[PDB]
């Protein structure tokens, strides 16, 4: 089972439902599509790549790689965390 | 071993993953699950060139060190309409702003 | 509360870095302060003498953001079977995705400048509030 996250600039990220629950704020807008007016595709392009990451690594014994953020997309990628609580 | 995939069509992005020992058509029957097109209407593609169904993942270069969850590594998709395929075509994301001053 | 224990029985430990950061061991002494220990590079291990009942725990030795030591925080050398030394194996959390970015923020940002960044308030303090062992002596209390 997957959702859609749709980024301010139009596009469509389809992830699974329980990797997008990493964030108790994407759980409410669901509890299957959430726009996000305020996240743009090269930000939440990363947030799902995020969610991918923690979901592989948490509760995992092989050691854990850097979750790399290119210094331009930092701030904004900062504020959609924030929004995002994960 | 795992790899982890961003399957991307015009304004569509499909986070999942697959196994590197897994096929190109397997991995249509996965797209098919999410966005309803038999995959004898898909094509896939690494970069420009279209991936052919009895491959492996990891034959057409797809390895879990490189396609990592961090860092997932992109399969182009191409739909037919109808008759006959539409050229790839994988909309940008979006540019970034400048980096302020201050950093 | 959060103290070694003089216990003077011996115990052998390999410190192993397998972070990409440069690591600072911390030993908590007797009165629970804080006492720094030499910096390990990334990938980098050290056999150090320790004693059983001595509490540590490791940080990034730049910014000072939390490692795990064998998956948890603290780190007490326990009784050598058989000569061997007892593995202290330092990785990355995995970080909540906030703390990430601020992580990176705070490391392109001079502190003087993170007012002139465009966001609300408590992100402001949120950035200024930097890792500090204390604080987490306090949060383990
Ligand atoms: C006065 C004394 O020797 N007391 C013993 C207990 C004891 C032992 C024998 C007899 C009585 C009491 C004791 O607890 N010593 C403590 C001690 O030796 N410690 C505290 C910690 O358990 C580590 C150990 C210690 O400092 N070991 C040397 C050491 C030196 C470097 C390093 C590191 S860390 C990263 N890289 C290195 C090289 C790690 C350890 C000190 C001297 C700091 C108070």
């Amino acid at each position: 089972m997957y959702v859609k996250l749709i980024s301010s600039d139009g596009h469509e990220f389809i992830v699974k439902r329980e990797h997008a629950l990493t964030s108790g704020t994407i759980k409410a807008m669901l509890s299957n599509e959430v726009n996000f007016r305020e996240i743009p595709s090269h930000v939440l392009s990363k947030v799902c790549m995020y969610f991918t990451y923690k979901v592989r690594y948490t509760n995992s014994s092989t050691e854990i790689p850097e979750f790399p953020i290119a210094p331009e997309i930092a701030l904004e990628l900062l504020m959609a965390a924030n929004f995002l609580d994960c | 071993m795992d790899v982890f995939l961003m399957i991307r069509r015009h304004k569509t992005t499909i986070f999942t993953d697959a196994k590197e020992s897994s096929t190109v058509f397997e991995l249509k029957r996965i797209v098919e699950g999410i966005l309803k097109r038999p995959p004898d209407e898909q094509r896939l593609y690494k970069d420009d060139q279209l991936l052919d169904d009895g491959k492996t993942l990891g034959e057409c270069g797809f390895t879990s060190q490189t396609a990592r969850p961090q860092a997932p590594a992109t399969v182009g998709l191409a739909f037919r309409a109808d008759d006959t395929f539409e050229a790839l075509c994988i909309e940008p994301f979006s540019s970034p702003p400048e980096l302020p001053d201050v950093m | 509360v959060l103290r070694s224990v003089n216990s003077r029985e011996p115990s052998q430990v390999i410190f192993c870095n397998r972070s990409p950061r440069v690591v600072l061991p911390v030993w908590l002494n007797f009165d629970g302060e804080p006492q720094p220990y030499p910096t390990l590079p990334p990938g980098t291990g050290r056999r150090i003498h320790s004693y059983r009942g001595h509490l540590w725990l490791f940080r990034d030795a730049g910014t000072h953001d939390g490692l795990l030591v064998n998956q948890t925080e603290l780190f007490v050398p326990s009784l050598n079977v058989d000569g061997q030394p007892i593995f202290a194996n330092i990785t990355l959390p995995v970080y909540t995705l906030k703390e990430r970015c601020l992580q990176v923020v705070r490391s392109l940002v001079k502190p003087e400048n993170y007012r002139r960044l465009d966001i609300v308030r408590s992100l402001y303090e949120d950035l200024e509030d930097h890792p500090n062992v204390q604080k987490d002596l306090e949060r383990l209390t």
